[PDB]
Parts: C-alpha cells; structure tokens; sequence
C-alpha cells in the first residue's frame, strides 16, 4: 500500500493519516526523523485496545510507524477513537474519525474511447476491482490535448454511471483521457485515487 | 468453519420461560458481536436482539424488551438469550447469527455467518 | 408483513433465468448496502450476495445482484434443481433503526 | 493577483502558467532562479505579436505577460512562445482562453437548520460580478472538528447555489465551504480558493 | 424570422417593472453568452446587458439580465418614459456557424 | 469617445451598386475586427459580414456570398463594404460595428460599438 501512502503523505507532512480501501480494513500512519510509541483505539463504547504497531524506514531519511486495524474492529458509521502516546505518557496524535468517512479506492480500470458518432467521443471504463457497493461511486474524467494545452476539460460523473460522453472537441488534436474514483456523499467520503490507465485517441477533420 | 449450535428451544404456553444458548466456535468468540434472528412463517426474518463483543452494549427489538435478555460468557464462548413472559407471536425459529465486526449494527454491511437455529413453540 | 417487499413464489422452467426483486424505500435499499441469503430448505441460511453487486468466496457464478434506485434484484441464471430454495434480501434502514428483511421468494424449479 | 498566481504556482513548479480572471484578460507566467527574455505570441491566424514582459521577485524571480485586451479572444487557438535573448526557446504553447479560467472565491455563505432533522441548508453567492453565472459548477466542503476533517464533499451542478446536506451527526460542530470554477465543455480551468468558512452546530437528536 | 424570439410588443406603465423574454435552443442561448442591446429612436444601437447577467459601465442599475436553460431574460425596474425603445437580445450559435438576433422588442410606456 | 461614422448607401434599383463606407475614430482601429450588421423592419438584426484587425481573415452570410465584399484600410481608420448585384431584400439600415476583439466570432462574447448607420434602399 506504499503508493496510497506517499500519495496521502503528500496531502499531510506530521499528521495522523488514516484511510481504508475495501471498508474491511483500516490503516493508520505517521511519520517522522527515535523513539517509542503505543496505538490505543476505541470503538465506539467497546472497551480501548491496543494494535501492534510496525515501524520501517521511508525515503529521505525518515521512520514511518503505521498500525493496521484488526479486521474484527472495522466498523464503520461509528466513532472510533484513535491515540498515539510516547513511552513516557505524553500524547502524540489525537482522531474520533469514522471508517466509512477516509476511503481511498483503487484506481479505475479498463477505460476506452470510441469516435461514434456526430463531430463526439464516448468513454466507458470499470470500477476498480473487487470494490464494495460500485453505485456509490462517482468518478472525474481528465480531458488532455497535448501540445502545451494542458488540462482543457473535467467533467463530473455522477455516482453508479461508468460511461462518459464528451462534446465539443477539437480536430486533428491527439486527446488523453483518464479517470478518477472516490465514494459519493453523503454516507461516504475519503480522498481522490489515483488516475486510471490513460488513453490517447487522434481526432479526424 | 465457524460453526453455531443453538440450544434451550422447546413448547410452551403463554406466560412461560425459555433460556436459548449458542456454542460458538470455529473462530475468536469474544472479538465478534452476536444477533438472534427469528423466522415466523409469514413475518420472515426479523432482527430480534444483538449484544457486542464485550457484552457492554445491548440491542432489543421494540416488540421484546423489558420481557427478553441477551447476554454472553466470553470464557465459555456461549450467547445466550432469557424469553421470559412469552406471547403466542414469539412463535419462530430463532437463529444464532455472528456478526462481522465488533459491534453490531449499520457499520456491519451484512450478516456473515448463521446456526441451524432452534424452534421456540408457543401455544395453548 | 416486511419492510421489504419480495414476491412470495416463482415458478420456472430448468436452465432458465429468474429475477427476484426487492423493493424498499429511500431509508433501507436506497443508499445501503444490500446483502441476500439463501436458505435450503431443512438448513442454515447462507450469505449469497452481499454489497449490492459482490460475491462471497464460494458462491456460484450463476448468482448475480443489482441495484437501482429504491430496488435491487437477484439473478438466477442456468436454473438448477439445487437452487430450488428460499432466498432474503436484507439491509440497514436509517427511518427505523434496525436490520430489516423481505417477505421471502421461494423458487420452485419443475422437471 | 499574486494571490491566484501563487494558488496555481503550486500546482506548478516550473512550467508556463497562463490564466483568465474575467475572460476579457489573460496572464501568462513562470518562475526562475537572471535572464532576459521575449513573449512572442499568435492568436489564430493573425499576424505574430509581442508582449511586454514583467518581471518581480518572489520568496525567485517571476517573469509574467499581461496579454493585450484587444487579443483576449477565446475560442480560438492562442499560441505562446517564450524565447530568450540569445534565441534559444524556453516555453511553447497553445492554449485556449476560455480553457484556463481560475474565478474568485464564492462569498455570501449562510447555512441553517433545516426541516428534516440531521439536514443542513446551505446558500451562498456566485463570485461577485463574474461572467455567466449559470454556468458556474461548484464544490461544497464538510469539515467536522475533533480531528475527523473533511467528512464529505458535495459536487453542485452548474448554475445552482444551494445545496442540502444530509446524513450529519448530533451535537457536531460543522464548518462548510464552497469552491467555483468554469463549467464543462464551453469553458474550464482551475478551482478558486475556498469560500471563507461558515460553521453550525447541530442540536441533539429526539 | 429570427433563431430568438422575442414578443414584438410590451407596454407598462411607469414606476412598473418590465420582463422581456428571449427565448432559443440548446446551440444558441444554451450554451454561449448572451447580450442585450437598446436602441433608442433614431439613434445607435448600445451594449445594455453582457456575459448573460453582467452589467455594463454607464448603464443604469434599473436594467439586470438573467439566464435559464434556453432562455434569457431583460428586467426593467422603475420604468421610465426616457426607457421607450426598441431592444435586441444576441447570442453565438454553434450548430450554424454565426451571430443570431431576436426580433426585437419595442417597450412602450403609458401615461 | 469611440466614433463610429457610416456614409455611402441611398436609393437604387435591382441590380445597383454601392460602396458603403465606416470613418472610425476614438481608438487603435487595427488591433480591432469590423463587422457589419443590417436591420431590416421584420427582419431584425443579421450579421452581415466581418474582417480581422489585420484583413486576413473575413466572413460572409450566405445570403451575400459573392455580391459583397468587405475590406479595411488601417492607414485611413476605415472600414468598406461593396455592395454587387443588390436584390429587394438587402434594403436595410446598414451598421458600422466594432468588435471586442481582434477577431470576430464566437469568442467576442457581444458587439463592443455601434454607429449610427447608413440606410440602403433597393426599390424600382
């Protein structure tokens, strides 16, 4: 999982960082430049347990410690209290997050473009693999031209719809799609995956 | 693997007692919560109770509380569940279901695993 | 009566395709999870889907779920004899506050 | 609009960053750590034109083209070039002016207890005095305190200003917000800075 | 005709508030940015209304204009009689490939 | 401040000719396009023609294609329309109009100024 994890390092430098992938897991992580510490978690009213906390080093000379939620405590809609203490009492980091509110899904798959029909391109692609509840997912798709252009076009997909159709392009101009995934509102929430497998596609006229 | 075997289950009349037990085993009892689920012909299922993995908190269908009782020995690995003050319409085949996760309620998805259930009988 | 509603027979011909529906409201179906159980007769109820879509390890191929909007559906392609049984839809409702079921769907196969 | 300039150059490390505020301008810029430098530029098939270049330094030099209104034209293919004094080529691009909008923050943010309870009305204000309001989609941010952050974000349809909110806990204190940009498939760009913040605090559930 | 339309009369007394109508299609109004321009008797055609609800510099904060689907529309509150003329909504049309008017709308004012 | 000034254009007969003729002043004519837009009553506004700052590129209605031509001089602030092979239907108040931007089209967004416009009158 060290992609999501540099990927959501870069949104937090020295936060707690927690996220799950397939609502049956859930991973905690820090890191910094040693020392000691223990993870206490509440679930809900349940009595506090401890996880077993690993540590390995990270690039740029850095240890990154990360605990991985027992599968059995992998509740979501209910508040679970997180606490990371050093060995000599004082506290580090302090969370009441809620599992079903830090999802960070796989990146899309299987994305093609076709040219039907009128002077139009429709995208289709799937749902990352082995991915709960896929009609409360919704996606962004990334339009690209090249030639210096950038980004020119990113059209919301409501969640559950898994095909896009794209006007109002330009001609003999070489495109590149790609798309995003993340859980809809409101019984969801997390942060963006990673962009799909592009796809570059020649425009005629 | 996980294997639930229920017990206590019987006839009686009106205004009697039975006390259901489930042998739990096949996985780590006391890190799951437990539910009774019920199927009266006509009335399928129905979410009849469910207590945590510590036993700290309880669940009760409105049509049953005050006159049912859930609980569990950890160091046993049984659930059990006390009908006092029966009524003709607590007439069902009550299962022993383990839950998912800790806790059971909306965060559980689904019910993973279930018992061959006992018949509770009531009748005049 | 139940919360959610099932039709309560269906009849069809082996090899054959069966959809089940399972309405519900904006509170239960519409946006939780939805999860269906098996129960051959004189056994256990098993999990047979759960998350709306997905497939617990063991299931056969032959079963399939939907969902749209306040409604989700169980397929039962290549209709066999060994299906013959009784099949639950279940989901978390949010008006209520508890698990809530069908009425049940017994599919009958013939010969 | 050092301010817009620094949102996008983070984005960007260094790369020729071009944007318009109110479609009747465009700034081209990038950022270097001295040289001297030319800003060539096409639009359409008109002749080839220059622009005068800007330079201040930053926390490190910044060179920016303010493009002339005259030649602010979208639609149209707009090419870019950045040569420098001894003619070597630096930046090349074509890029289309109504492709790099980058709006103001929206403001006038209220929120209030709805009638279904665990719902939250909000309502806010296109950015002031913002071309083709109806074509500006927007972006609601949920953020709860205790350490949970952002625990929803609401994507809002093109021209609508209110969004209702559903699914919030008792006794939470929220803080919402609520970013804008340029619609699909006439326009695009990037996202504006966040709305200055609005919080509520839900009562207790009976 | 004309691709917009326009009613070709409105008559209101002063003080009132008047609403005129620009109705088009999905490749005109739609999608592009529609202007308005009034014409005094006699005299030039002037930039009234642009960028659908913008306001021009110079113009009085009696005229707003406003934009829904395939639709725009011209308010003028506090009418007075100096408001008499005849006024014009314009937009870009994609499917042909040019400038399309509305017909015009004469604002005629009581005594 | 921005003048715009129409002359040329009166009464003729099918088949005439004219030479119409837009005196601009008040601004840099040759960073801006042209364009010219006639209003015939019933009719209303209709875009004529237009030509870019730098008369490179120009535009015509398919109802003039052939029998008009539009052309600038940016030594003499002035903007031309020859007017061939005039029909009943191009009788109209031709405008003088400046466009926002170099080139005329959709990415103008409105018509900048107007003038106050000369008339063309074709009838026997």
């Amino acid at each position: 999982f060290e992609s999501k994890a540099a990927l959501l390092a870069a949104r937090g430098p020295e936060e707690l960082l927690c996220f799950t992938e397939r609502l049956e897991d859930l991973v905690c992580f820090w890191e910094e430049a040693p020392g000691q510490y223990s993870f206490s978690y509440q679930l809900e009213d349940e009595p506090w347990k401890l996880c077993r906390l690993h540590q390995a080093p990270t690039a740029r000379g850095a240890v990154r410690f990360w605990c991985s939620l027992p599968t059995a405590d992998t509740s979501s809609f209910v508040p679970l209290e997180l606490r990371v203490t050093a060995a000599s009492g004082a506290p580090r980091y302090h969370r009441v997050i809620h599992i079903n509110e830090v999802v960070l899904l796989d990146a899309p798959v299987g994305l093609v473009a076709r040219l039907a029909d009128e002077s139009h391109v429709v995208l289709r692609w799937l749902p990352p693999p082995e991915t709960p509840m896929t009609s409360h997912i919704r996606y962004e798709v990334d339009v690209s031209a090249g030639q210096g252009a950038g980004s020119v076009q990113r059209v919301e997909i409501l969640e559950g719809r898994t095909e896009c159709v794209l006007s109002n392009l330009r001609g003999r101009t070489r495109y590149t799609f790609a798309v995003r995934a993340r859980m809809a509102e409101p019984s969801f929430g997390g942060f963006w995956s990673a962009w799909s497998e592009p796809v570059s596609l020649l425009t005629p006229s | 693997e996980v294997q639930l075997l229920e017990s206590g289950g019987g006839l009686v009349q009106p205004g009697g007692s039975l006390r259901l037990s489930c042998a739990a085993s096949g996985f780590t009892f006391s890190s799951y919560a437990m539910s009774w689920v019920r199927q009266a012909p006509g009335k399928g299922l129905e979410w009849v109770s469910a207590i945590s993995g510590s036993g700290g908190s309880t669940y009760y269908a409105d049509s049953v509380k005050g006159r049912f009782t859930i609980s569990r020995d950890n160091s046993k690995n049984t659930l059990y569940l006390q009908m006092n003050s029966l009524r003709a319409e607590d007439t069902a085949v009550y299962y022993c279901v383990k839950d998912r996760v800790a806790v059971a309620g909306k965060g559980s998805y689904y019910f993973d695993s279930w018992g061959r259930g006992t018949t509770v009988t009531v009748s005049s | 009566q139940s919360v959610l509603t099932q039709p309560p027979s269906v009849s069809e011909a082996p090899g054959q395709r069966v959809t089940i529906a399972c309405s519900g409201s904006s509170s239960n179906i519409g946006n939780n999870a939805v999860s269906w159980y098996q129960q051959l007769p004189g056994k256990a109820p098993t999990l047979l889907i759960y998350y709306d879509n997905l497939l617990p390890s063991g299931v056969s191929d032959r079963f399939s779920g939907s969902k749209s909007g306040t409604s989700a559906s169980l397929a039962i392609s290549g209709l066999q004899s060994e299906d013959e049984a009784d099949y639950y839809c279940a989901a978390w409702d949010d008006s209520l506050n508890d698990w809530v079921f069908g009425g049940g769907t017994k599919v009958t196969v013939l010969a």
